[PDB]
């Protein structure tokens, strides 16, 4: 439904930098190209995507879901270190209706080759099952990209100020992390979704974090607690 | 608490110091010169790097950054999703290579100063969950501005709220 303050929203995904350095421009362009087409079943805003801008209008120029040569024009490739960069929106300028963009960078640095999606707050607006819908979109990057190491969707508020261990990442809400974890070690609420030799998704319950509330603050601390106990939670500069 | 800015003298251990004034390629003209009393376009070159100014004095080099609102959405805190690449390489990419391009972070310190606040504010947290600890952003407006206004009412509500908070109490 939608609100008039919300929660902004970080989901993110990183990927091994070196493995994903060497594809060449055509091998990103099919994984991004994939990515869409495993977002577009799951919302209406999230069929079409347009490029950047200087302005609103410029923005809505090129549509490279309608026009698909255009993709090739939104890549970047630098010089000295080869590092691709590709910015997408999907076309809606209020959050509160869905505006969403695509950032995705790969220049050979831990910290700068990852994917992500700003104010994943928008996507709560636009989700009925917030819980269903955002774990069809990590096993959409996990199937598209093998080099993935990590994924979380956490709140803003929660990630910058509150979280456990702030020389680290965490788990967030939602979190991918790229070991076989055991039921066992986590609360009662935290169930997790075994990928086939690839890794775990934690889910933290299935209502959508809150920052406000101890019932949801202690069950992800717990949980990145577990995590760091058995040495799976990176730093946060790698 | 707004970090409090301090004030700049003039020109013409810390490294710095081995760069000199270059030439880069008016609002925004205006503030910069108000946060770095630097002539002209003349800028700080320095590790390869441009600095839009430099506190020898103080070791610390400088950065100016205006007329960036109309790139959010000022309510939900948030960047216009058609900004976010703009955002991106403007003010968040420059201001990695920044933090990285400090050796001795004990004496080298950097500093964002923004003329707008919604964009001080997104800039300062999206500046902590990077790990910039050698970076430091501020919401140091130029007077004579909407800004100015409520930067100066707001230290002025801060007084109050701790006039109020301080006499009845041990702090």
């Amino acid at each position: 439904t939608d609100a008039k303050a919300f929660r902004r929203y970080i989901f993110e995904l990183y990927f091994d930098p070196a493995r994903l350095l060497e594809l060449d421009d055509d091998q990103h362009l099919q994984r991004i190209e994939r990515f869409l087409d495993a977002l577009a079943p799951l919302h209406p805003v999230l069929e079409n995507w347009y490029l950047c801008g200087d302005s609103l209008r410029d923005a809505l120029s090129h549509n490279v879901t309608e026009h698909r040569q255009d993709l090739a024009k939104a890549l970047s490739r630098d010089r000295r270190t080869r590092a691709v960069e590709l910015v997408l929106w999907n076309g809606e300028e209020d959050p509160l209706k869905g505006g969403l963009s695509l950032d995705y960078e790969a220049s050979g640095r831990a910290v700068s080759s990852r994917l992500q999606l700003e104010d994943a707050g928008s996507l709560l607006q636009v989700f009925d099952a917030p819980a269903s819908s955002f774990v069809a979109i990590f096993l959409a990057v996990l199937e598209i990209w093998p080099e993935t190491t990590w994924g979380m969707l956490a709140p803003h508020a929660y990630f910058v100020h509150q979280r456990t261990f702030p020389d680290r990442r965490s788990i967030g809400w939602i979190g991918f992390c790229p070991h076989p974890l055991r039921a066992t070690d986590f609360p009662a609420a935290t169930e997790l979704v075994d990928i086939p030799g690839r890794g775990t998704l934690l889910l933290n319950g299935r209502e959508p974090m809150d920052e406000t509330r101890r019932e949801h603050f202690e069950r992800v601390g717990e949980a990145d607690i577990k995590l760091m106990e058995l040495g799976y939670l990176p730093p946060l500069r790698g | 608490l707004p970090r409090m800015g301090p004030r700049l003298p003039f020109e013409l251990e810390c490294p710095p110091s081995r760069g000199e004034m270059a030439i880069a390629n008016d609002l925004s003209a205006r503030y910069q010169q108000w946060v770095t009393n630097f002539p002209f376009p003349h800028e700080w070159f320095w590790s390869g790097t441009w600095w839009d100014g430099f506190d020898e004095p103080r070791c610390t080099l400088l950065e100016a950054k205006a007329n960036y609102a109309f790139l959010f959405v000022p309510l939900l805190g948030v960047p216009r999703p058609w900004a976010r690449a703009k955002v991106k390489s403007d003010l968040l990419q420059k201001a990695e290579v920044h933090s990285d391009k400090a050796r001795p972070t004990p004496p080298v310190f950097v500093e964002w100063h923004f003329l707008q606040r919604i964009v001080y504010e997104y800039c300062a947290a999206e500046y902590l969950r990077m790990g910039l600890a050698n970076l430091k952003a501020f919401w140091n407006p130029m007077p004579g501005t909407d800004e100015h206004d409520d930067y100066q009412e707001t230290r002025a509500k801060e007084q109050e709220e701790m006039k109020r908070f301080c006499e009845e109490n041990p702090g």
